[PDB]
């Protein structure tokens, strides 16, 4: 097996940071030249790319929001940790996160998805 | 980043038909697409890691073609078990970018 | 008796090699196999006495040509396989052509004329591709270019070298046949499946 | 006495035009000239008896590769004024290489082994151009590049062939040396102002 | 001296073909490699231009306007006409005809221009 | 046809200073570009009939440069006489394209 979970708040209020968490099993982000991703489908939008973190604990960020992520790691629990600062109406979305691998750059296993909404 | 246009938004397709969904990206990305089934309330899988290579335990009929900015996804006599929602990804930057998504719905 | 013919009918092997890299616009590649499939036939044509009397130039020239034809066809088949913008891909071209000219002058039989090449075009590919696997931070050359062109090209490659410099000692009339044959499915294998500057 | 040295020292003459073919993004043109440079100084080197001791090949070689370095040097200068697409250019470049390698060893001294290249090049470009002008309907090349390149270009050419294949006859000394400038001027001012190709 | 000079109806209707005439000096459109330019300048925009007629008597057409442009000739008066069909308030501009050479390809010598109007 | 734009549509310029105008071209257009002074109620003149080469009879102060989809256009000390409206033809193809224009005024 190969497996993802992704665990948030779902529901909260705009103007506020927002804590994303993905767990993950069947392999390890310590194995050499493994990534964890992370990917929202905005409502009713197409898929939009956020964040990569590697094995050797190089980053990413998606040039439209770089300036509120906050991507890290803990591999003693297998887990992955992603901040969104000052979240809008915008961000009422579906995040995932994803497995790529080194072989096929492409990510193979996608975690189940889960629903973020900002409101009053 | 390099945005990606799929053809069709939405497709109507006949079950035991053929069904082809063409992706036209914005610069060359050296062959670097994957494709995607988005079965709705499931994470997506992998069909195709290349432009044509597809994934261990993928049924054949799935297939894609193309070169340098004009790419093509296949279904062969389609199953109703195969009506999703299909993205393409470009992967050539680490500025990973999807086409808009391809709804895919039954006759 | 076919001993006689089998060495030069056997250059033919390059046919489909030139056939094949015209068809996928690999157009200069297809000269240096057309020109080399020319000189190798001639070259053997001489040395086989039933049929020495066709050939036209001193055997100097064709022994020469015969030898650097293929070492430079080793050269351009590891250029097309590695894939360089325009001023890397004229000056890395040439660099092959000044080099195996000279070294092929300077000691003809010495396998340093195709160990110059291979080791410079595999220092050069490895370095392009160590550097583009560091950018990608992923097998650079997709596993099915691994499995489809580089495997079994330098597969074929180290038969080739090994039927040319162990097994010709054994035999040269069938070992000199399965190394023209096994070195035209090098250079078959080492190219791409399009020349993507053709555009 | 000057006379030994000025045959070898005037080799340097392709010095400027190595430095400004690389200047102008020209990579593959500078290895040919700077190649060139080198087997030409040693090809003189050798000859002149008060410094023969000094050069370390044999004469068959140097005398080999100054006559082919300089007749590719006349070849990639021509096939650089008339810029060509990709895989005409790598082809015409090929072409060149294959055809002066034979011809500089079929009749090493013959006038031939530059009359082929010159003579093709010139058909090539003039195609080219004709083609090109029948296109726009006006000289094709500005007549900026006409009066400053091609016109400037093939006065030194025409100059440094009839002090070759004449006024050699009278001297050989001091003719040598002005046959080694104005050739190296020729491979200057026959060049475009920018590598195109080099984006 | 080269000289150059365009003649016309300058006012008249709309849903019309109008004739444009130039009438040159110096040169002759019989030279080998010569050519006889049109171009306009509609009201407050840049320029454009519409045709070309050359010694050989090829032609050329811009082609946003080609389906309503006619050019012609004649080397005894020295005179080159261009016709537009279908005429519109877009065609209130100012007519120019120019002489391209065979040496230099871009037009050296324009004429005076003359003002086109299509109004009721 | 291949689009140019003239970086500034108008230009305000001191008698006796520098003035430069940017064409910015749609594709590569291999140096055929030619200059024009549109004065205003007469024939526009050709000033510079490649991307550099003044016409005979025009003054020094003028002057091109730029080579591959960016050209410009220069007036060193200009005169009340420079004052006019200035084009840049591309005529790399027989479709001819003219930019926008830019109109040089006196401060
Ligand atoms: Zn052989
Ligand atoms: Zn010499």
């Amino acid at each position: 097996q190969v497996t993802l979970k992704e665990s948030g708040p779902g529901i909260l209020q705009p103007s506020q940071t927002l804590s994303l968490t993905c767990s993950f099993s069947g392999f390890s982000l310590s194995t050499s030249g493994m990534g964890v991703s992370w990917i929202r489908k905005p409502s009713g939008k197409g898929l939009e790319w956020l964040a990569h973190i590697f094995w050797d604990d190089d980053k990413r960020y998606n040039p439209s929001l770089k300036s509120r992520l906050t991507i890290s790691k803990d591999t003693s629990s297998n887990q992955v940790f992603l901040m969104i600062t000052s979240i809008d109406t915008a961000d009422t979305a579906t995040y995932y996160c994803a497995r790529r691998t080194w072989l096929l750059h492409a990510m193979d296993y996608w975690g189940q998805g889960t629903s973020v909404t900002v409101s009053s | 980043d390099i945005q990606m246009t799929q053809s069709p938004s939405s497709l109507s397709a006949s079950l035991g038909g053929k069904v082809t969904i063409t992706c036209k990206a914005s610069q060359d990305i050296n062959e670097y697409i994957a494709w995607y089934q988005h079965k709705p309330g499931k994470g997506p899988r992998l069909l195709i890691h290349y432009t044509s290579t597809l994934q261990p335990g993928i049924p054949s009929r799935f297939s894609g073609s193309g070169s340098g900015r004009d790419y093509s996804f296949s279904i062969s006599n389609l199953e109703p078990e195969d009506i999703a929602t299909y993205y393409c990804l470009q992967y050539d930057n680490l500025l990973w970018t999807f086409g808009g998504g391809t709804k895919l719905e039954i006759k | 008796v076919a001993k006689l013919l089998l060495p030069t009918l056997s250059s033919l092997a390059f046919l489909p090699t030139v056939s094949i890299a015209t068809k996928r616009r690999f157009y200069m590649e297809a000269m240096v196999y057309l020109f080399t499939m020319f000189f190798v036939a001639f070259s053997h044509a001489c040395d086989g006495p039933g049929l020495s009397v066709l050939c036209f130039m001193r055997r100097d020239i064709l022994e020469y040509f015969s030898i650097y034809g293929t070492a430079l066809s080793m050269w351009v088949s590891l250029m097309a396989l590695a894939d360089f913008d325009e001023p890397q891909r004229s000056t890395f071209t040439m660099l092959g052509v000044l080099t195996i000219a000279v070294a092929t002058f300077h000691d003809r039989w010495g396998y340093g004329v195709y160990s110059g090449p291979i080791g410079t075009a595999t220092l050069i590919i490895a370095v392009k591709w160590l550097k583009k696997m560091k950018e990608k931070k992923g097998l650079y050359p997709d596993k099915s270019i691994y499995t489809q062109q580089i495997g079994p090209g330098l597969c074929f490659g180290a038969l080739a070298l090994m039927l040319r410099f162990f097994f010709e000692e054994w035999d040269y009339t069938y070992v000199h046949s399965f190394y023209h044959c096994a070195l035209a499915m090098s250079f078959v294998l080492l190219l791409p499946k399009v020349n993507k500057k053709a555009g």
